[PDB]
RNA sequence: CCCGGCGAGGGGAGUGAAAAAGAACCUGAAACCGUGUACGUACAAGCAGUGGGAGCACGCUUAGGCGUGUGACUGCGUACC
RNA sequence: UGUAACGGGGCUAAACCAUGCACCGAAGCUGCGGCAGCGACGCUUAUGCGUUGUUGGGUAGGGGAGCGUUCUGUAAGCCUGCGAAGGUGUGCUGUGAGGCAUGCUGGAGGUAUCAGAAGUGCGAAUGCUGACAUAAGUAACGAUAAAGCGGGUGAAAAGCCC
């Protein structure tokens, strides 16, 4: 017989809302990830999205140990030549506080087709309300 | 054909 | 049923004879010629003549009623190629291919 | 100046996929004689929003 | 109701009147063979786990079939040193089809 | 008969061929190894 | 006795391009790529053939990882509880009970947290 | 190869492979590189390998029960029927016929059947002592074999 | 006989065992170039395969699936001499 | 050139030290199936093991065993117009070179077996010959002395004739 393999139409995805206040970024953004890739599932399977949908509440009140709060740089490159552009972790989580959230989950995750869908479940929102009630989402205590 | 033209002389590297 | 019509050796190139024969592909020969007719081609020309040779062997040798007609099927295949001498600077030859099609148009009541 | 790879069918037909020829979209019927022609052209008979203009 | 039992140096997890491909047995193509080590019995919510064997599992088979499974082809090849290799393989098998589960 | 005879075991050798293969051992340089005078055609010293 | 190679070198030249079918281009159409690309996919089978096993056995492991974990235990606790309680089922029949039978998957974990008690 | 021995390019500055001679056995109408000459193939056989295969060969002939041993076999006329007749009357289809001395009327007679060959007793050969299914001797024809092969 | 320029070329008819034997003529390979159909492909990075693998199309069967084509996604993977 | 001196995310333990128990992890070892080499031992004859231990990465290179091609004998045999060789698919089959069968095409040759001989096997040699690609429907259309219009002919006229 032939190991199972779960199929991209049948798979059933949940919804979930963790709330990010005062957990530690790398941790949460860790089992975040694992839960948009579906390792928690029995049915995980490396080439289908098992993972589930997550809303992330209060991404701005996500929290860093050490000096990370001032010492932590995000660098990125705009495509031009001097287009070295980096932002300390303050300024990330005043000018888009989700960034920071979808950043570390997305630096987390698989990197390909399959790893953008998966990034694509992921809800980060700045505040404590998001408008995905439609969708019940069960609260996720990560 | 039967004539081949000599090739342009390279740059001198000397 | 279908009528087949060829102009082998059509003495043009098989990629510019296809620009004009993917304009009239399953359209009835009406619109056909209509399109042939207005396109500034000399493949628009020889595929037109190839299309009314096609039109006249169904209504002469096949039945009859060129409005039931689609031109069904058009391809143009290469046909052999004449090899001419060119000279260029400097004493150097080359070689241009006088390139020619095979023009196949068939027609049909479907 | 010159190729260092041939390239393929598959991008020698990615560059022709612009060549495709546009068909007249429609043509015009005289208002006098009923004939085909292009808009503001004259028939093959000489007609010209239904009038004999050419005569030729 | 499944049982889990170990044949060709590999487990299986089969259900009665199914057809399971092992390793080459050495039985007759009209024999029943029984694999008296079943590692598991289900048989819905009543799930019995051997502590190595169920005491008095037993897996009782036909042999339906002999045969030798698609061919492989081995190719060895080392660049630019001159080598390279090629051979075949079909690996026997042996269809036996379960018969019984008896825990 | 004309053709039941055969020859003996270990009477003919099938000779030995350069040149034709990774297989055949021989084959690429068959046998001569790599650049030298020997591996020449016609190369080699005298006695 | 002159011998013409033209029936064997064209058998000998579809043998492999019918093993390149499938291929990109002169990968399959053309003799000299296209037996480069067979000896490579015949290097990359044979490597596959034993990468095969080795993704399988994680696929499994993880699975495996993912029910206990739902169970509440860990993957290698989990694994020292059934070498605990003398359990010789392989993980790729562990994966599929993981799957297929959860009920059976919740027994053998209560086994294992036995053995480990 | 006919041609001459001009070098068909000069040696560099074409974009050309190195070329030599236009009978070169790389190009085309060129030379074979090792190119066949008339050859003798014959190989000696020891005399007492000959003589010894040859014993081997009419035993294993009187084993095999293809060895037919007569006295005269002859024919009154020169006819291809005659022989014809005369073989089908003995059972006779492939057959080496191996007389004292060579008859003419036998001779002539057999010359048209392709299945008989008419041999001297000093004109035996192994090839045709295996080669015909049947190989009929005549007495005088046996005393001179025996004496030849001794 | 028909289209066509009293063309070229072709479609019928007829000959012939055969005309994809029509003289550009036995067979008629490959490269190369097309038409049609099935699947894939316009948010995805690299020797283009290979291991896994859904879906779809088609051919069977008894209903488990098998075969054929394609191949989303995914692990690994920098040609040959 | 751009973070650019953890591979990255990220980590205050997910760092380091110490102790311990788990687990993952290779083509290593074990399990199951298969093939081959060598040795020992019996089997008595020559080999097969109903045995057995062990070995089996490999360039240069040495040794051993084969496949297939053309031609000669076997062969005035055998196959073949109820379809040969060749071509093109399919299925089966062998450890491999390969083989076998068969559909379509083809239209007259082919050849068992066992021997024999080799112009006996190609991807490379800036190889040779032919064919066909690519660049590309691109550059160019060869003096910047220059054309315009009317009529004619013609299937068609910027270019021919007037
Ligand atoms: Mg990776
Ligand atoms: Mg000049
Ligand atoms: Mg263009
Ligand atoms: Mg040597
Ligand atoms: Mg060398
Ligand atoms: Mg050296
Ligand atoms: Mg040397
Ligand atoms: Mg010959
Ligand atoms: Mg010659
Ligand atoms: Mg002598
Ligand atoms: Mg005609
Ligand atoms: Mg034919
Ligand atoms: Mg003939
Ligand atoms: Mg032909
Ligand atoms: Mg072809
Ligand atoms: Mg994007
Ligand atoms: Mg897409
Ligand atoms: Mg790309
Ligand atoms: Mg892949
Ligand atoms: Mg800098
Ligand atoms: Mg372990
Ligand atoms: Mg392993
Ligand atoms: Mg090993
Ligand atoms: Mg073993
Ligand atoms: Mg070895
Ligand atoms: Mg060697
Ligand atoms: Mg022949
Ligand atoms: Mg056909
Ligand atoms: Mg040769
Ligand atoms: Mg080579
Ligand atoms: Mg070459
Ligand atoms: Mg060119
Ligand atoms: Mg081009
Ligand atoms: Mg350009
Ligand atoms: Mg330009
Ligand atoms: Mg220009
Ligand atoms: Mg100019
Ligand atoms: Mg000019
Ligand atoms: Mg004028
Ligand atoms: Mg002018």
């Amino acid at each position: 017989m032939k190991t199972f393999t779960a199929k991209p139409e049948t798979v059933k995805r949940d919804w979930y809302v963790v709330d990010a206040t005062g957990k530690t970024l790398g941790r949460l953004a860790t089992e975040l990830a694992r839960r948009l890739r579906g390792k928690h599932k029995a049915e995980y399977t490396p080439h289908v999205d098992t993972g589930d949908y997550i809303i992330v509440l209060n991404a701005d009140k996500v929290a860093v140990t050490g000096n990370k709060r001032t010492d932590k740089v995000y660098y990125h490159h705009t495509g031009h030549i001097g287009g070295i552009k980096q932002a300390t972790f303050e300024e990330m989580i005043a000018r888009r506080p989700e960034r920071v959230i979808e950043i570390a989950v997305k630096g987390m995750l698989p990197k390909g087709p399959l790893g953008r869908a998966m990034f694509r479940k992921l809800k980060v929102y700045a505040g404590n309300e998001h408008n995905h009630a439609a969708q019940q989402p069960q609260v996720l205590d990560i | 054909p039967v004539y081949i033209p000599r090739p342009r002389p390279p740059h001198p590297r000397l | 049923m279908e009528t087949i019509a060829k102009h082998r050796h059509a003495r043009s190139s098989a990629q510019k004879v296809r620009l004009v024969a993917d304009l009239i592909r399953g359209k009835k020969v009406s619109q056909a010629l209509d399109i042939l007719t207005y396109t500034n081609k000399k493949a628009a020309v020889l595929v037109k003549k190839v299309l009314e040779s096609a039109i006249a062997n169904a209504e002469h040798n096949d039945g009859a009623d060129i409005d039931d007609l689609k031109v069904t099927k058009i391809f143009v295949d290469e046909g052999p190629s004449m090899k001419r001498i060119m000279p260029r600077a400097k004493g150097r030859a080359d070689r241009i291919l006088k390139r020619t099609s095979h023009i196949t148009v068939v027609v049909s009541d479907r | 100046a010159v190729q260092q790879n041939k390239p393929t069918r598959s991008k020698r037909g990615m560059r022709r996929s612009h060549d495709a020829l546009t068909a007249v979209t429609s043509l015009s019927v005289d208002k006098t004689s009923g004939e085909k022609h292009l808009r503001h052209h004259i028939t093959a008979d000489g007609y010209y929003r239904g009038r004999k203009v050419i005569a030729k | 109701m499944y049982a889990v039992f170990q044949s060709g140096g590999k487990q299986h997890r089969v259900s009665e009147g199914q057809t399971v491909r092992l390793e080459k047995l050495d039985i007759a193509t009209g024999e029943t063979v029984e694999f008296a080590e079943v590692l598991m019995i289900a048989n819905g919510e009543e799930v019995k786990i051997g502590v190595p064997f169920v005491d008095g599992g037993v897996i009782k088979a036909e042999v339906v079939a002999h045969g030798r499974g698609e061919k492989v082809k081995i190719v060895k090849f080392r660049r630019r040193k001159h080598y390279r290799k090629q051979q075949g393989h079909r690996q026997w098998f042996t269809d036996v089809k379960i018969t019984g589960i008896s825990a | 008969r004309l053709n039941t005879l055969s020859p003996a075991e270990g009477s003919k050798k099938a000779g030995k061929r350069l040149g034709r293969g990774i297989g055949s051992g021989l084959g690429k340089t068959g046998g001569r190894g790599h650049k030298g005078q020997k591996s020449r055609s016609g190369g080699g010293v005298r006695r | 006795a002159r011998v013409k190679r033209g029936v064997i070198a064209r058998a000998r030249h579809k043998k492999i391009l019918k093993q390149a079918k499938g291929y990109y281009g002169a990968r399959s159409r053309v003799y000299r790529v296209a037996f480069q690309a067979v000896i490579k996919a015949g290097q990359y089978a044979y490597r596959d053939r034993r990468q095969r096993k080795r993704q399988f056995r994680q696929l499994w492991i993880a699975r495996i990882n993912a029910a206990a974990r739902q169970n509440g235990i860990s993957y290698s606790k989990f694994i020292n509880g059934l070498k605990k309680a003398s359990v010789e089922i392989d993980r790729k029949i562990l994966a599929d009970i993981a799957v297929f039978d959860k009920v059976a998957f919740t027994a053998l974990v209560e086994k294992a947290k036995a053995a480990l008690a | 190869v006919t041609g001459s021995g001009k070098k068909p390019w000069r040696q560099k500055g074409t974009g050309r492979a190195r070329s030599g001679s236009i009978k070169s056995p790389i190009w085309r109408s060129g030379g074979v590189t090792f190119a066949a000459r008339p050859q003798d193939h014959s190989q000696k056989v020891n005399k007492k390998m000959y003589r010894g295969a040859l014993k081997s060969i009419l035993s294993e002939l009187v084993r095999q029960d293809r060895l037919i041993v007569v006295e005269k076999f002859s024919v009154e006329a020169p006819k291809t029927k005659l022989l014809a007749q005369k073989l089908k009357d003995m059972a006779l289809e492939d057959v080496l016929i191996i007389t004292g001395e060579l008859d003419e009327n036998l001779f002539l007679a057999a010359r048209n059947l392709h299945k008989v060959d008419v041999r001297d007793a000093t004109g035996i050969d192994p090839v045709s002592l295996i080669a015909f299914d049947k190989v009929v001797m005549t007495a005088d024809a046996v005393k001179q074999v025996e004496e030849m092969l001794a």
